[PDB]
């Protein structure tokens, strides 16, 4: 197999290292000469990092050696090609840090893609280095619910980049936690589609675009830094979307989009039809391709519920350097209110509502329930718009009884609050 | 030991300032 002891491993500058772990292999990496970035962010020299079932680059800003163990690797298979599409990269985000001291207010992007393009690679660069440079808190909005980024899968989510992201983690890093950690958390803006793919209910998923820029657009009023920094949106990939790409338009005019960076070559159609169709309102000025960038990988289904599951424990426990510990409450049937969302293979068609649910072992065991602010005696027009509290996880739906085991991520009373149900499972 | 908090209503996050976070 691999080996479990120590290996050096030198890395020409401009190149990366490109790696893939899989089930329970862990790698574990120490920097003792040079700069490395995962994605932008810089890897401390002289301690551990840690890395546990995703696919990166460690890319080599400068010439740097590196002390690296894992067991499912070896310097037979290794990968070590040059990045080109680099500087791409960096004279994109100098372009964008123009735009944030020259302009009455920073940029505000939508990276938008074919599958596997690099979209959530770039928007996390650009977030990392945004920061690195001119300490700005640039605002990432994620509007992919298939991504799981500071939160649980399933919802799109507004996070401010206060300071370094956790380079050892796929998610980015964590929302806030009850005590102090060496890396300070974030407070993410979380809004809840709760459904596997975007496809399953159109119009409330531009529903949660519509609700998710209001409040980004009241922060921004009330934050200067935020405001003056810039604002790095990501999108699903196109083959998600409509032909005519109706929600794109959705996003850019409830987000206040000004600038579009499309991955896309000259070939592709795809170019041209952005140009006729969002040049109208933003001006082919403010339209911007890059070739798609190097070592970008293609991600199949199996993987992509591997993160997403990775996420939902990373919620109520945190990681390996994190340690949360959640909360096991026993509670009765009748102390639960919950709601689920139109789907397709439920309701047919898909609007802007939802319908109450009795509960059954084949309804509720293992899944993900969002809990609201609103009541437990609202109507559904008030859920339907009431910000996210947290998300819980059912254990057991005892149903001779009339009782319920959920794990809570705090120490305390089930918010008694009305919650939806999600499409999302999960067991230990 | 430690815990995940719960996140901000609507009006109390677009309030919050991250310098209280640093
Ligand atoms: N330079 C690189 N070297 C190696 N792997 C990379 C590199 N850049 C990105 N990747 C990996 O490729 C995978 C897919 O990239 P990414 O998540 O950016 O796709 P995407 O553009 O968001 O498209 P989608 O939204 O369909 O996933 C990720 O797992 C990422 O870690
Ligand atoms: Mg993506």
């Amino acid at each position: 197999t691999g080996d479990n002891e120590w290996h050096k491993l030198v890395i020409p500058k401009g190149s990366d290292w490109q790696i893939d772990l899989k089930a329970e292999g862990k790698l574990i990496v120490k920097v003792n000469s040079g700069i490395v970035e995962i994605f932008g962010t810089e890897l401390a020299v002289d301690d551990e990092y840690t890395f546990q079932n995703w696919k990166f680059p460690i890319y080599a800003v400068e010439e740097t050696e590196l002390l690296w163990k894992c067991p499912d690797l070896t310097t037979n298979t290794i990968t070590v090609k040059p990045n080109h599409t680099m500087k791409y990269i960096y004279n994109l985000h100098f372009m964008l840090e123009k735009i944030r001291m020259s302009n009455f207010e920073g940029p505000r992007v939508v990276i938008v893609g074919g599958s596997q393009t690099g979209k959530t690679s770039l928007s996390r660069t650009l977030c990392s280095y945004a920061l690195k440079f001119n300490a700005y808190q640039p605002l990432y909005i994620n509007l992919d619910p298939q991504q799981p980024i500071f939160t649980v899968p399933g919802c799109i989510s507004a996070t401010p980049i206060s300071d370094i992201l956790d380079a050892q983690l796929p998610t980015w890093g964590q929302s806030l936690t009850s005590g102090a950690t060496l890396l300070h958390n974030k407070q993410p803006m979380v809004k809840n589609f709760g459904l596997e793919r975007i496809n399953e209910n159109k119009d409330l998923y531009l529903e949660c675009i519509s609700q998710l820029g209001q409040v980004v657009g009241q922060r921004l009023h009330l934050d200067p830094q935020v405001r003056r920094s810039g604002c790095i949106v990501d999108t699903p990939s196109i083959s998600q979307l409509d032909e005519n790409l109706a929600e794109l338009h959705h996003i850019i005019e409830k987000l206040n989009v000004n600038i579009m960076l499309v991955l896309c070559s000259e070939t592709d159609p795809l170019w041209e039809k952005v140009k006729k169709t969002f040049g109208p309102e933003l001006g082919n000025n403010n339209i911007f391709f890059i070739p798609k960038l190097d070592g970008v990988s293609a991600v199949d289904d199996v993987y992509k519920r591997s993160l997403q599951r990775t996420s939902i424990r990373e919620y109520f426990y945190g990681s390996l350097d994190t340690a949360l510990s959640p909360y096991a409450i026993g509670v009765d049937y009748e102390d639960l209110t919950i709601w689920k969302p139109s789907n397709v293979f439920d309701n047919e068609v898909g609007r802007v509502e939802l319908f109450p649910v009795t509960i059954t072992p084949s309804n509720l065991q293992h899944a993900i329930i969002a809990i609201t602010f609103a009541e437990r005696r609202a109507d559904q027009a008030t859920v339907i718009k009431s910000p996210i509290l947290g998300f819980a996880l059912i254990t057991e739906v005892n149903e001779k009884r009339r009782k319920l085991r959920v794990l809570l991520p705090v120490p305390g009373r089930l918010p008694s609050k009305a919650m939806i149900l999600t499409s999302y499972r999960y067991l230990e | 030991i430690q815990s995940r908090n719960w996140y901000l209503s609507d009006s109390q996050w677009a309030a919050f300032k991250d310098d209280e976070i640093t």
